Order: structure tokens, then C-alpha cells, then sequence
RNA sequence: AAGGCGGCCCCCUGGACGAAGACUGACGCUCAGGUGCGAAAGCGUGGGGAGCAAACAGGAUUAGAUACCCUGGUAGUCCACGCCGUAAACGAUGUCGACUUGGAGGUUGUGCCCUUGAGGCGUGGCUUCCGGAGCUAACGCGUUAAGUCGACCGCCUGGGG
């Protein structure tokens, strides 16, 4: 806002695994107000990843945030005719809560039988460095890097 | 303080290039006399003495010929 | 401003020194001048309304300094 | 080839591009980059970055020729002045000194006029 | 004197200012009509033409764009000699006098001591800024008055036409 300093709010952890940034994926997940729906598909998509690819829930869901998370983005100034952007460095908390955005936005169109399995292929791809959430990382990172003299 | 060529009552002359060494810039530029401190009726002879100098290539132009 | 490195240094000293160098020669504060023509009544409005601007705040130093804020 | 030992390196320098070329120290050129072609045509040619990328273009096609040591020559008051030198301090060449060598008049022709 | 005057050197030349003395002895001030000088643009006859650049041509923006912006570009700007005789030619303030509290400066002579080294003491000529009394419609001016007075000249008499 215009002056204030704002303090988050810390939200409850998950139930399963004790683990708030699980809790947070979640929270973007979840449509309408309804989190009894949205911590099944969660939680039935996990499952899903472990049993396929590794042990270690918390790392198998980890791996595809460290290929998904970016670290410069561009954000728009004027000056006079035409509008040029501008790279920032992302602060880490926008980087872990960015990231999951574009992971359940490339999950909702992926045109699989059901929301657990589109879920379940694209946390696996991005665990192998692929799929949709990481061209989107990789668009930012190469407009941020086409235009970049200005600072 | 100020005072340089206030003791030397004459005429500032162009031969002795080492009192005007002084009065130059290392571009060859002539300072103002807000910095030295020379009064008007001395810095114009200077800049005259000067001009006299560099004529007769006693002095630089410019710092790169 | 020729510069001539002097012996080892770090690049940024002789770099930083050069930069030094140009800003007492004032190159880039002539070329700019020199990058379109003014008109000679223009030339001699601009110096003068300098001057008396430079005058007036040197006065109005003095007002200030005679009164307190609070 | 040729194999010349110490170069000169002319930075011509403006408000709307950058030119950097490479010469010997009798003044016949080896090779030159500039913003313009770089890859930065429109409004980019005229920033401190696309300077120093010409630098580093110019640092290459003068391998066959050996230059190690540079006597830097900057001209034409414009952005990329001085991270174009430093961009050349990047190439590994040790340079030895550092000029200005702009054209300034004292008073010859007349300017353009102004712009409204 | 006003217009105006800017690298360096020479040879022709005008006007200011100061010190201390001599000389002439009212020889003065203003000035209708006249006479002279008078930026830039412009004109005539010869030269010169690098850079700028009216007119002109192309590109762009625009509803249009005979403009602003970009790319080129002729007269002109330069020299010699003649015309033109006008400008917001403006401190929008005619010239010459005497008088009327003060500060901060600049520039240029000087006569003393204290040539005690820097320094202090006084007197003239121009010029910048701030301000007291006074002035006035107010802004403001204010020892270089728009203050208090003389001497001559020029001009003003509702707006448009
Ligand atoms: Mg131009
Ligand atoms: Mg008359
Ligand atoms: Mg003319
Ligand atoms: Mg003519
Ligand atoms: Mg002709
Ligand atoms: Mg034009
Ligand atoms: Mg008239
Ligand atoms: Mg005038
Ligand atoms: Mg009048
Ligand atoms: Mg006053």
C-alpha cells in the first residue's frame, strides 16, 4: 500500500507431511473455499510421484521447485513514447510462492483423465527438468536476459 | 594566501616560462583566477604573456599535438 | 587528459584516476554546449539570469541563518 | 597474421551507437564491432551494455594477430565511454594508457541550430 | 554618444581618468529647421563560398500538417564600394546643473605613515546589489531617484477606423 508495513500471516502446516510450503501449494490449489477436495488431490497426485520416482515426499515434491523457481523477472516503466521493461532480482519468498503458481496454472491444462493425474505428470516433469512450468520459467528468463541494458 | 606576482611590481613577460608553468592547466588551459587568486589587472597580462608564448611554441597549445 | 598507467595498481585506480582527469578538464560539459548553436542574446540571458539567481540565494542565506524554525 | 605485438585500440563513442576498432600503432586497422551490429538495433545501440558486448566482439578476430597490450583511445562524449574500456580490461590485454582525444573547437564553424 | 566592440603582432588615430603646478578669464547650457552616425534583414555592381541555412525536394507523425521532427539543400551569412534609414534601436526613464541619513561589493588612479611581511589610515572616476526619509494608484525608485528645485527641447488628450 501506500505507507503501511505488513506482517504475513503464518498459516496453518499441513496435516500429513508438517510441512507449511506443502500447506501453501495447497492454498493455490484450492478453488472456491474448499479445502477437503483440494488436500485430495494434493495428496493422492504426491503419492502418485513418490511411488514412481524416488523416496523422500518432501524432496520428491521439493525437486520440481528448484527447476521451476526463477530468479530475474522484468517489471514495466514509462518514459516517454513506448514502455520498456526493466530486470529485478526476485526476493526468496516470491520465488518459492511464484513458482507454485506456475506448476497448478500448467497442471489445469494439461488434458489428462482427472485433476490428480494432470497434477502427479507435471510435478514429475518438472522434477526431470520439463513440461510446461519450466518453458514458462525459461520465457522469463530469456526476456529478462533479450532486454537487459537498462538498469 | 594570494599574492604571487602582487610583489612583482613590472610587467608579467613571456621568457620566463617557469613563473607561467604554474598558471596552466596539464592540458595546457589557463586557470582562472578564482583559484590562484590573481587579480584582474595581473591576469590579463598573464593571458596575454601567455598567448605571447604560445605563438612562439615556448608554450603548448593543447596538451596532445 | 592523456593517462599513463603507472607501475602494477589495480585497473580501477588509473580507470577511476582518468575519469578524474576528464571531469577537471570539463570535455564533456563543452561538447554538449557546442551540440546545437544558441543565439548570441541567449548567450548572454542565461549567464546573466545565472548570476543573479547565484546573488540571491547567497543574500537569503543570511535571512536564514538570522531565524530559528523552532 | 603479421603477428603485431602492441595495438591501439580506437573507441569512437556516441550519442547514438559505438564503434571500437583495433589498429596497429602505424594506424592500419585489423578489425572492428560495433553496437549497431551487435544485436541491438532500435533503442539498445546506445547503452553502457551493447558498449561493452562490442568490446568483447572486437577482442576476437584479432587473435591471429597476437595483440596482448593496448593503448586505449576514447572519443565522441556518449554512453558507452568508459564501460567499454573496462569490457577490454575483460579480454585479458593489459592496457598502458588512456587518452581523450575529442574533437573541440576553438569556435570554427557554426553548429546546427536548435531543436524545438 | 548610441548602434556596437573578443586569438597574436605592427602603424595611423579618437575619447576618458588621476597627482601637483601654471595660463586664458563667463569664452557657458539647451536647441525648431538642418547635418552626421545608425543592429539584423533587404537592394545594385564585382569577387568568395568551408559550416549553417529562408525558398525548395523527399521521409515521418496527423482527420488533414503548405508546420514542429528527420535526410539534402539555393538566395543569404563573408570581402570592396555605393544605397536603404528601420528594431521590445529598452535602465519601455531627454540633456545640463546644485542639494538630501546608510551598508555590502567590483574595477581603476593616488598620498601618507607602519616598505615593520600579509597589513591598517585617507582622498578621486565609473559600475552591481540591498535598503532609510521622501515620493505613488500600486508595483516599486531610492546619492547613478521615479526625492527637493532651476534652464531649454520632444511628445500626450477615450477604444477601433
Ligand atoms: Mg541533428
Ligand atoms: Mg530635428
Ligand atoms: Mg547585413
Ligand atoms: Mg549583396
Ligand atoms: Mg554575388
Ligand atoms: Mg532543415
Ligand atoms: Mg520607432
Ligand atoms: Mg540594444
Ligand atoms: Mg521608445
Ligand atoms: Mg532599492
Amino acid at each position: 500500500p501506500r505507507r503501511r508495513v505488513i506482517g504475513q500471516r503464518k498459516i496453518l502446516p499441513d496435516p500429513k507431511f508438517g510441512s507449511e510450503l506443502l500447506a501453501k501449494f495447497v492454498n493455490i490449489l484450492m478453488v472456491d473455499g474448499k479445502k477437503s477436495t483440494a488436500e485430495s488431490i494434493v495428496y493422492s497426485a504426491l503419492e502418485t510421484l513418490a511411488q514412481r520416482s524416488g523416496k523422500s515426499e518432501l524432496e520428491a515434491f521439493e525437486v520440481a521447485l528448484e527447476n521451476v523457481r526463477p530468479t530475474v523477472e522484468v517489471k514495466s516503466r514509462r518514459v516517454g513514447g513506448s514502455t520498456y521493461q526493466v530486470p529485478v532480482e526476485v526476493r526468496p519468498v516470491r520465488r518459492n510462492a511464484l513458482a507454485m503458481r506456475w506448476i497448478v496454472e500448467a497442471a489445469r491444462k494439461r488434458g489428462d483423465k482427472s485433476m490428480a493425474l494432470r497434477l502427479a505428470n507435471e510435478l514429475s516433469d518438472a522434477a526431470e527438468n520439463k513440461g510446461t512450468a519450466v518453458k514458462k520459467r525459461e520465457d522469463v528468463h530469456r526476456m529478462a536476459e533479450a532486454n537487459k541494458a537498462f538498469a | 594566501f594570494c599574492r604571487f606576482t602582487a610583489e612583482g611590481v613590472q610587467e608579467i613577460d613571456y621568457k620566463d616560462i617557469a613563473t607561467l608553468k604554474n598558471y596552466i592547466t596539464e592540458s595546457g588551459k589557463i586557470v582562472p583566477s578564482r583559484i590562484t587568486g590573481t587579480r584582474a589587472k595581473y591576469q590579463r597580462q598573464l593571458a596575454r604573456a601567455i598567448k605571447r608564448a604560445r605563438y612562439l611554441s615556448l608554450l603548448p597549445y593543447t596538451d596532445r599535438h | 587528459p592523456v593517462i599513463k598507467v603507472r607501475e602494477n595498481e589495480p585497473f580501477d585506480v588509473a580507470l577511476r584516476r582518468f575519469k578524474r582527469s576528464c571531469e577537471k578538464a570539463g570535455v564533456l560539459a563543452e561538447v554538449r554546449r557546442r551540440e546545437f548553436y544558441e543565439k548570441p542574446t541567449t548567450e548572454r540571458k542565461r549567464a546573466k539570469a545565472s548570476a543573479v539567481k547565484r546573488h540571491a540565494k547567497k543574500l537569503a542565506r543570511e535571512n536564514a541563518r538570522r531565524t530559528r524554525l523552532y | 597474421r603479421k603477428q603485431v605485438s602492441d595495438g591501439v585500440a580506437h573507441i569512437h563513442a556516441s550519442f547514438n551507437n559505438t564503434i571500437v576498432t583495433i589498429t596497429d600503432r602505424q594506424g592500419n586497422a585489423l578489425g572492428w564491432a560495433t553496437a549497431g551490429g551487435s544485436g541491438f538495433r532500435g533503442s539498445r545501440k546506445s547503452t553502457p551494455f551493447a558498449a561493452q558486448v562490442a568490446a568483447e566482439r572486437c577482442a576476437d578476430a584479432v587473435k591471429e594477430y597476437g595483440i596482448k597490450n593496448l593503448e586505449v583511445m576514447v572519443k565522441g562524449p556518449g554512453p558507452g565511454r568508459e564501460s567499454t574500456i573496462r569490457a577490454l580490461n575483460a579480454a585479458g590485454f593489459r592496457i598502458t594508457n588512456i587518452t581523450d582525444v575529442t574533437p573541440i573547437p576553438h569556435n570554427g564553424c557554426r553548429p546546427p541550430k536548435k531543436r524545438r
